[PDB]
């Protein structure tokens, strides 16, 4: 992580290479000779090195151009241009910074935002930032979005987001210096406990999970090399894959024993014609003994014949008493191998049920992560994003994540209770209409030059439709909304008086009984400073769990909370609160996923703003006017907060460059 | 390139489960009532097997017969001269079989004797009448 060049690393960009954005705004320099780009990398690598060891406070022109080496100090110009360039497009003076220059006495354009989630926010700043006229408008009493912490005296927990996923890349990294959350790491030890509350055995457990794993690379395989991703043309789903890998190794599991027994019957088989072979041998000795015996009873003086008679048969004896013995030899040979196979037979099954059950447990933690069945996601592309992780320990944000979209909300107008029903855009402008969600009666309106979407992807889906657009919306756009994945989870909170739980375990899960319901409290949450267990509803289980009262629902907890622990440990809690992401009709779902039948293609759909007709016709091509981000705009990043922020900060570029020019094209 | 490790999948046996919605199930039943199949079999045999051995019990002890050592002698009386046409004419030209009935002779001595006597004792004739049978 060392030099300029890891600058460019933790702001998501190769140092030794200039972007496709970048080409696009310096297509004379990439176009030039090899010396003149090195330099913009540097100029760029270096600019960035600056605003991020100290993101504190802005970072001008001068003040970068200040820590200048020739021959980058040569061209003036080309800092400029640079520093222009990345200042547009959120890479710096980003989030919550000290300004030097106090923003420019006028504003120039009026956008209206829809929504205050971080999204919304990130993009309102940058902005306003940029000297645009900016007014937000939140349905909800409070800013945030899907970011939303609960409080209650000292009790903090949060219902929406709660994990940073590493800080090696993430714009996440910088907005921590900016604002204090309490960043904690987390403990990867997860103790699973079967129906009777006892833990799993230790050797089960990593089998399972070696198993899971190896299901997984399966499907990955079964995807990519044998290319089995339609069925009845219909795209082929995650849970399928499964299903088929799972069969495929219960029946190789036959296929061996089968093989098996079979070996040992052709052997039987050869030992049953020996068997005869002996048997009747034993006869014609028997027999020609006595005819032997009888000879030898023959008492001399005799001739020759009646001698010869004696040793022909005794020498016919001696021979057929050699077959036997070889025979016998044969025998023992077949006899103690027969007696190996047996030893060794290969294995009775491939999972037994309390196996597939402890499986099942791991399935619903992967339904969790991506918050929707694993019969929904697109096999080929639901770990897409899988290449853009970032390094480093997860964390949680300990103090509640509602900390940050707060602290972005200062000096920003935003106004609240504000439910848009209809957004109408022109060549002329744009018309947004609104209405106090108290007194649905009371109406607003709205003019701007333009109107910037961070509605949840749910929203969007919604039919018959929460939001109206007029014109309506090009079909490439909605069957790109119909085709995106929006899924579910749902969190838990209960609150105790003491610490009843293995306080150095952080987490720790429970194994459902059945498939049908694996999702069920599968997993808990010991995360926060205070008594404080989550507990999660994930899959299947937790669109169905929307219908059970609170009550019932701490409930099974509870009962769940005394297997484990036993009735005495256990208290009632003091507080709880379950949520309802897909009942919240300001989300319809907790984020996106990538459905079976869609690609992150999709996602780049989302993001393409929209152009409307010309008012009088055959008058000039217009100006776009309705932009969208949102946590389903970023293709590499979806479903995240710093994806959420990262395409906001996006649009206040393009929406920018449209309404105020570029001067850093030149 | 290769599927993880004891991961088994084919492209053929893919295509196999696929056909239908219960081939799922078809596949594996064939093989389930395959298999109780090849253990009866098994049973079967290890029965059958195990009254043939019983069949066999006493080995072949009661019929065995003393081992002598016969020291090989150069001379042929009279004695074991008729032996050996008698041999002959029994096993015709198995040296092995007639070297023992006679006991003193080795197997070499025998085919000298073939030819050291075929003219007095006839002994292609004798042959002849062996090949008939
Ligand atoms: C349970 C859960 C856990 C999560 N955990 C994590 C995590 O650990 N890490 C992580 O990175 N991400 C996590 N996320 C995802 C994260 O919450 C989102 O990616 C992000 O907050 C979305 O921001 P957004 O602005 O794109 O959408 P939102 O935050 O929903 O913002 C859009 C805003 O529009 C408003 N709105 C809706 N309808 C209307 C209307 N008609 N008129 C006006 N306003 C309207 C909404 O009320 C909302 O405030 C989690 C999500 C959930 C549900
Ligand atoms: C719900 N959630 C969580 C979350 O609560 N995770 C957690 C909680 C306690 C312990 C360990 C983990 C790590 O487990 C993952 C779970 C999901 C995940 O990617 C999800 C995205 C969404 C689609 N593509 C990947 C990464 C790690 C992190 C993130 S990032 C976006 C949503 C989300």
């Amino acid at each position: 992580p060392s030099g300029v060049e890891g600058a460019a690393f933790q702001s998501r960009l190769p140092h030794d290479r200039m972007t496709s954005q970048e080409a696009a705004c310096f297509p004379d320099i990439i176009s030039g000779p090899q010396q003149t780009q090195k330099v913009f990398l540097f100029i760029r690598n270096r600019t960035l090195q600056l605003w991020l060891d100290n993101p504190k406070i802005q970072l001008t022109f001068e003040a970068t151009l200040q820590q200048l080496e020739a021959p980058y100090n040569s061209d003036t110009v080309l800092v400029h241009r640079v520093h222009s360039y990345l200042e547009r497009h959120g890479l710096i003076n980003f989030g919550i910074y000290k300004r030097i220059k106090p923003l420019p006495t006028k504003k120039t354009g009026k956008v209206i935002i829809i929504g205050s989630g971080v999204s919304g926010l990130a993009a309102a700043r940058q902005l306003q930032s940029f000297g645009m006229d900016v007014t937000l408008l939140e349905a909800r009493d409070r800013v945030g979005g899907r970011v939303a912490t609960f409080r209650k005296g000292n009790y903090v927990a949060d219902l929406g987001a709660m994990v940073v996923t590493g800080l090696g890349g993430n714009p996440m990294a910088v907005v921590s210096k900016q604002v204090n959350m309490e960043l904690a790491k987390i403990k990867q030890k997860c103790p699973l406990y079967e129906a009777n509350g006892q833990a799993v055995p230790k050797e089960k457990d990593e089998m399972v999970e070696q198993e899971f794993n190896r299901l997984l690379e399966a499907t990955s395989y079964l995807s990519h090399q044998l290319d089995f991703n339609v069925l009845n043309n219909k795209p082929v789903s995650l849970g399928q894959a499964l299903e088929v890998v799972i069969q495929l190794q219960e029946k190789h599991v036959k296929d061996e024993q089968i093989e098996h027994w079979k070996k040992i019957v052709k052997t039987q088989e050869e030992l049953k014609e020996l068997l005869n072979k002996m048997v009747n041998l034993k006869e014609k000795i028997k027999e020609l003994h006595q005819q032997y015996k009888e000879a030898s009873e023959v008492k001399p003086p005799r001739d020759i014949t009646a001698e010869f008679l004696v040793k022909s048969k005794h020498r016919d004896l001696t021979a057929l008493c050699k077959e036997y013995d070889e025979l016998a030899e044969t025998q023992g040979k077949l006899e103690e191998k027969l007696q190996e196979l047996e030893a060794n037979p290969p294995s009775d099954v491939y999972l037994s049920s309390r196996d597939r059950q402890i499986l099942d447990w791991h399935f619903a933690n992967l339904e969790f992560a991506n918050a929707t069945p694993l019969s929904t996601l697109s096999l080929k592309h639901w770990d897409q994003d899988d290449d853009f992780e970032f390094t480093g320990s997860h964390l949680t944000v300990r103090n509640g994540y509602s900390c940050v979209p707060v602290a972005l909300a200062e000096g920003l107008d935003i106004k609240l209770n504000t439910a848009v029903r209809q957004v109408r855009y022109t060549a002329s402008g744009c018309e947004v209409i609104a209405v106090n969600t108290r007194s649905t009666s009371q109406t607003f309106i709205y003019k701007c030059d333009a109107v910037l979407c961070t509605l949840p992807l749910g929203v969007l889906k919604q039919q018959p439709p929460a939001v109206q657009f007029v014109p309506p919306l090009p079909e490439w756009k909605t069957s790109a909304v119909q085709r995106m994945g929006f899924g579910n989870l749902n969190k838990v909170v209960l609150c105790f008086d003491r610490v009843f739980w293995d306080p150095s375990v952080n987490l720790f899960g429970h194994v459902g009984s059945t498939t049908a319901s694996r999702g069920e409290l599968f997993l808990f949450w010991n995360l926060y400073k205070a008594p404080i267990l989550l507990a999660l509803v994930a899959g299947e289980a937790a669109g169905i769990m929307e219908n059970i009262s609170d009550d019932v629902i701490v409930g099974r907890c509870l009962a769940i909370l005394k297997g484990i622990f036993g009735s005495s440990a256990v208290p009632q809690p003091k507080e709880t609160v379950v949520s309802r992401w897909r009942a919240d009709p300001w989300a319809r779902g907790s984020y996106s996923y990538v459905a079976a039948g869609s690609s992150g293609n999709d996602y780049d759909l989302m993001a393409q703003p929209i152009t409307p007709g010309p008012s009088i016709p055959g008058a000039p091509q217009p100006i776009p006017r309705l932009f969208f981000a949102g946590e389903h705009t970023i293709r590499n990043y979806p479903a995240t907060v710093h994806g959420a922020l990262l395409s906001g900060l996006r649009e206040a570029g393009r929406i920018a460059d449209q309404f105020l020019g570029a001067m850093y094209t030149l | 390139r290769k599927p993880p490790k004891g991961m088994f999948l084919s492209q053929e046996d893919v295509e196999a489960v696929s056909a239908n919605a219960t081939a799922a199930t078809t596949v594996l039943r064939q093989l389930d009532m395959e298999l109780v199949s090849v253990k009866r079999q098994i049973q079967n045999i290890k029965q059958t097997n195990s009254a043939l051995k019983e069949k066999l019990d006493g080995g072949i002890e009661p019929y065995r017969l003393p081992e002598v050592i016969q020291k090989c002698n150069a001379r042929w009386t009279t004695e074991e001269q008729l032996l050996a046409v008698q041999a002959i004419r029994k096993y015709g030209r198995d040296f092995q079989a007639i070297s023992d009935v006679i006991g003193n002779k080795s197997v070499v001595q025998v085919k000298n004797f073939f030819v050291n006597y075929r003219r007095r004792f006839n002994i292609d004739e004798v042959l002849q009448e062996w090949e008939a049978e």
